[PDB]
């Protein structure tokens, strides 16, 4: 009896036990038979894995370790392209050069034969969609008009399993992609806490065994804080755990003692940012924090948690969208991140002008594309659009705007991802008249009015907050704003405090009120 | 520019019979 | 031949090694010329090795010129007979026409997509063996899988059945040992359905109108069925006449109804050989030509069939539309407004929709003088047809149903489904006394 | 390797010069895997060889291919433990994250315009040679030359 594999017991893997038994029953499962029933059933085996996902996320890895650890046999690989050369013909003949050890071995052992094994990497090089291609032409089109001969090629050779590999599976030619040259298109792809669990207890079994781990680290609470990582990050967590302890540890003169592993995660995750989201992006935009003045606040994050959990917990609602108007400087983007910042929803990347300038409408658009793109891989996620207004152009003057970005806006905010998954986005503006005009204000689901602070009893409290103008002072303010109306929002106050404070201690709040006299006016 | 051109070309034998 | 396989980088080569293929058909004319054993050339993805002579952009390479002695031995000066040579090739136009020309190659043969009928016999061409040696329950029925496959086609058939095999196997394989169970009986019954749905994609892809479609239809009154006859009565326009091969539909609302929903309704009740629902959604950012020449691909494949039929949906954001000042790409407006009035050739027939929240933009930009008809679709008008409506739904039990029913009939509402359902949901999520008020309080300023 | 020095008219050759750095070093792990010695590579320019490969930047970058047969060999099917790459860029921007991730390139380190403390040493640095043969010792503050030096690099 022939069975290629005698041990796997389990190798180099988790969070995949999902994928791993469909690739095993569809492509394993015709060679682990009994032979006399699958000729009974005149089926021809499957071939032609492909692996498409983000980065880091282990896929040349389960290649590596099915094909070497697997099954016997030497697997031929191509790194990227190993392919292509100077001369035509030979580039093309590489191609044989592969399939022509395994031809002849099926024509000569007849359907009884070892198994041979291709591993491509980087397939999406090599080949790409005709016609498109470096040109009218193409250079690349003649080893892919071979490959395509070859695999479900004429001689009907049924002994390979082809292992693609691809971040752009949309490149990749249909015609290679239909059944039979590639069968399955297997989506890895940021995994669940409890897979994520599994990567570090492999990771941390072989230190575990030993005694050099430290008693005080219980794996789940890493899982917990650390969201989506890729996997290719989380060993990079571990490994620059153990270079801390090492240096710990230690012209050289290295002191030679055992160490333990300790409290790698609350060092150093801070170090390392992540394709989900981070800690610090947040700090940016709050600075100062939210300080709460008064119930408007209590009213709006209010509002943020609850939609969050209505999103969270409910379905016929896969996305929602709102917006938060206010008045200028009042705090806009403070609220909608410390929405999400409590909300503790997975993957959050503010879309924001800021960090695009200069860019043509076209790349701008892709941008966002791309982040929601990349949001709708996650389970669920929370993006904030800021400062629209200013991310799609707009003038008042001759009024003008890129179109584009608008349109792929708001069609986004009327998109709903895959099913399952589920999201919310919030915007941010000034102003919503104009969003009304062009009609897109429908489209957000609800709305949120910021006020602005209209009471010097919520400015002098704001004032006890944040403990800048002590009491004896205050009474002056006091008198003066008492009785009267103020329009003025916080992050425009927060310049009038320092831009008074610099002043010299006596004529610092006559300058501060008369400084605010202009703006209440 | 903005040129991508990448070219092969091909070989004549030389006479060592 | 593999179709490059032919290509060596020796100047003299390539074409020495197509020689090599023709002199013993030619050798043995010479010797023997009325007969012979039909010596047979098959190539394969020809297209690559002939293309038009004249393009030699990425090759830099005279080679593309083997086409030349290629045609110059076929027919030749030196006329053969008693070959016969074979074509093979995904992409067919790129060839140089001197060899489709009659007599170097005379037929031209498109091998479509399978008809549903014809599928039938590929299915059971493949189950011969699986069900003669009674590896297949009598319960499987091969025509309810057959319509149930809209454009399966050849591997893509074969891939659920192969598949199948494969998930009814896996229960009876099974750490470290890995055991192959020896029990032999089995078959896969009803795991090809399992299949269909999941495993592989169409590669061609109707089979998804979940992000159109998330609730069905809620049935909520007698408009929706005036809308539906209106458009089964309208569809047999296309079937039944051939002086109309072209029909177009508009679907004029107020937004938020659902409308480009109930578009993908009438289509999967249409049932037609090739439907398709032309999304803004799958093309963002593209410039105004890349979105004319997508739609125009579209309609080109539909052509292909016998029949089709097409939606657009939300055109105003298709052709971008905003007002503040008019502004819009006008291309894709005049490829729309040319395909809505080009007729298929020959009588394939044609069914069109598109869906619009405004008709007053359009009628200026004469849109739909060029569609055929239009039909409205009103949305919820009073407490009555809502309170069917959320009961059709559920998430109100009766006390609720009562405490919104005593005031809603003295108030007149203008509302729709799209942006009923966030209301529902977003006063449900509070506790459960507030839910209703909170309902209630939305509807007063959002129905007023 | 000092910007590039591969990129060549003709296909392949390209990817060949590039394959040709861990050649050298492949051989010496297969035949010694655990106590190799290493292979440091030196990209003086990083950004110019790999730039996104995303279909941005033109078409399919600018000769792609190349940073797919870098990113496919470092990381690839072979372990190959024993190299560290180094690279240097003043425009890291470009940069695929895919190269960048942790394994291929974990650490993304920032070398930063120096405070006080830097701009002593490093002069301190510069003028040790010359004052230990006692060339200068003449009333030359360098505390002062620091402080007066606001931001040089
Ligand atoms: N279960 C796992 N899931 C994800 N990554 C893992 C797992 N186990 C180990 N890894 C680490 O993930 C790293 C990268 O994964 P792999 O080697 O497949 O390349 P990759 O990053 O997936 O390639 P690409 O970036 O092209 O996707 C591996 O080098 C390995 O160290
Ligand atoms: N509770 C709060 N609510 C709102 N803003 C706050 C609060 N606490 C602090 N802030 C300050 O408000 C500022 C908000 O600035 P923001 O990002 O809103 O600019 P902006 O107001 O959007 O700009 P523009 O006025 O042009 O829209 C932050 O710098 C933050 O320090
Ligand atoms: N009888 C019905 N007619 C129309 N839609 C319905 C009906 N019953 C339920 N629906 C719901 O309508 C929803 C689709 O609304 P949709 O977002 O398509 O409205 P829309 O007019 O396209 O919105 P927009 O104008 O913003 O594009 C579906 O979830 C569907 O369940």
């Amino acid at each position: 009896i022939i069975n290629p594999d005698w041990n796997f017991e389990k190798m180099g893997i988790g969070g995949l036990d999902k994928e791993f038994s469909d690739i095993f029953r569809r492509a394993f499962a015709s060679r682990v038979f009994p032979p006399e029933i699958v000729e009974q059933m005149g089926c021809k085996h499957v071939k032609g894995i492909l692996l498409y996902g983000p980065p880091g996320c282990g896929k040349t890895l389960l290649a590596r370790q099915i094909g070497k650890m697997l099954n016997a046999r030497e697997p031929k690989v191509v790194n990227g392209p190993e392919i292509l050369n100077k001369y035509v013909g030979e580039s093309e003949a590489n191609i044989r050069k592969l399939f022509a050890d395994a031809e002849e071995e099926q024509r000569r052992l007849g359907a009884n034969s070892g198994l041979h094994i291709i591993i491509f990497d980087e397939i999406d090089a090599i080949c790409k969609q005709r016609g498109s291609m470096a040109g009218s032409t193409g250079v690349h089109d003649t080893v892919v008009n071979q490959l395509l001969s070859k695999i479900d090629g004429v001689e009907q050779l049924n002994n390979i399993l082809v292992i693609g590999m691809t971040n752009r599976p949309d490149l990749i030619d249909e015609a290679l992609l239909r059944p039979g040259r590639l069968e399955v298109k297997m989506e890895i792809g940021l995994p669940d806490e409890k897979g994520r669990l599994q990567i570090l207890h492999i990771h941390t079994a072989r230190m575990r065994g030993h005694q050099l781990l430290s008693a005080d680290v219980d794996i789940k609470e890493l899982a917990v804080e650390t969201k989506n990582f890729s996997g290719a990050e989380l060993e990079g967590l571990v490994r620059a755990a153990q270079s801390t302890a090492m240096n710990r540890h230690i012209e050289k003169a290295e002191s030679l003692q055992v160490t333990r592993g300790d409290f790698l995660a609350s060092l150093e995750n801070d170090i390392k940012p992540a394709f989900g989201t981070n800690q610090e992006d947040y700090a940016s935009y709050i600075m100062n924090g939210i300080i709460k003045w008064g119930d408007p606040v209590t009213r709006v994050l209010d509002d943020g948690e609850l939609l969050v959990q209505q999103t969270k917990n409910s379905d016929r609602t896969p996305l929602v969208s709102v917006l938060l108007e206010g008045p200028p400087h009042s705090g806009k983007t403070a609220l909608a991140a410390k929405i999400a910042e409590e909300s503790n929803f997975p993957f959050i990347k503010i879309c924001s002008p800021d960090k695009m300038i200069g860019f043509s409408e076209t790349a701008k658009c892709q941008a966002m594309k791309k982040i929601f793109d990349d949001a709708y891989k996650s389970q669920l996620s929370c993006v904030v659009v800021d400062d629209i207004e200013r991310l799609l152009d707009y003038v008042p003057i001759g009024p003008r705007f890129s179109n584009l970005v608008l349109q792929a806006l708001l069609v986004l905010l009327k998109k709903a991802p895959p099913q399952g998954r589920k999201l919310l986005i919030i915007g941010t503006t000034s102003r919503k008249d104009v969003l009304q005009e062009m009609e897109m204000l429908n489209a957000f689901s609800t709305t949120i009015h910021v006020p602005n602070i209209a009471t010097g009893e919520q400015l002098l409290e704001a004032l006890e907050l944040l403990g800048n103008f002590k009491d004896k002072e205050r009474t002056t303010i006091a008198q003066q704003v008492k009785g009267k109306k103020v329009w003025i929002g916080i992050k425009k106050l927060l310049m009038l405090i320092e831009m008074s404070l610099q002043m010299d201690p006596e004529y610092r709040v006559r300058k501060f009120l008369a400084l605010l006299r202009e703006e209440g006016a | 520019m903005a040129e991508d051109a990448d070219m092969r070309n091909e070989l004549e034998e030389m006479q060592r019979r | 031949v593999n179709g490059p396989e032919i290509l060596n980088k020796y100047v003299g080569e390539s074409e020495a090694n197509i020689r090599k293929l023709f002199a013993d058909a030619e050798e043995e004319q010479r010797r023997l010329g009325a007969n012979s054993g039909l010596h047979i050339i098959i190539f394969d993805e020809i297209d690559a090795i002939c293309k038009q002579r004249g393009s030699m952009a990425g090759s830099t390479g005279v080679h593309d010129t083997v086409v030349n002695q290629l045609l110059s031995k076929i027919d030749g000066v030196e006329q053969l007979n008693n070959i016969l040579v074979i074509g093979m090739t995904n992409r067919p136009d790129l060839i140089d026409e001197a060899l489709l020309r009659p007599g170097r190659l005379e037929v031209k043969m498109e091998i479509g997509l399978p008809d549903e009928k014809g599928r039938l016999q590929i299915l059971h061409i493949h189950t011969a063996r699986m069900r003669g040696h009674q590896l297949l329950s009598a319960d499987v029925d091969i025509k309810e899988l057959a319509v149930e496959t809209k454009n399966f086609s050849g591997a893509e058939l074969e891939g659920l059945v192969r598949a199948a095999q494969s998930t009814a196997m896996n229960r009876h394989i099974i750490v470290d040992m890995e055991k192959a169970e020896s029990l032999q009986v089995t078959r896969g019954d009803f795991l090809a359905s399992l299949e269909n749905d999941i495993k592989p994609a169409f590669g061609t892809n109707q089979e998804d109108y979940a992000s159109y479609i998330m609730n069905g239809i809620i049935k909520w009154g007698d408009p929706v069925t005036r809308v539906l006859d209106d458009g089964e009565l309208l569809v047999q326009q296309t079937k039944n006449s051939d002086r109309t091969p072209l029909v177009s539909v508009l679907l004029e609302g107020p937004p938020h109804s659902g409308k480009t929903a109930l578009a993908a309704k009438i289509a999967e009740e249409s049932n037609f050989p090739f439907i398709k629902i032309c999304s803004p959604d799958k093309m963002i950012g593209f410039s105004e030509t890349a979105k004319c020449q997508a739609m125009k691909k579209i309609f080109d494949d539909a052509y292909k069939s016998q029949l089709s039929c097409v939606v657009v949906d939300d055109i105003e954001r298709l052709l971008d539309y905003v007002p503040i000042g008019p502004r819009f790409s006008n291309l894709v407006l005049q490829a729309l407004l040319v395909l809505l009035k080009k007729a298929p050739p020959q009588g394939r027939k044609l069914l069109i929709i598109g869906t619009t929240s405004r008709k007053d933009v359009l009628q200026e930009m004469e849109m739909l003088n060029a569609f055929s008809t239009t039909i409205h679709v009103p949305n919820i008008a009073t407490g009555e047809q809502l309170l069917e409506a959320l009961e059709l739904l559920g998430n109100f039990k009766d006390k609720e149903r009562t405490t919104i029913a005593q005031q809603v009939k003295g108030k007149k509402v203008w509302i729709g489904i799209k942006k009923l359902l966030m209301l529902i949901e977003m006063s449900l999520q509070m506790d459960p006394e507030y839910r209703v008020r909170k309902f209630l309080a939305l509807l007063r300023e959002e129905g007023a």
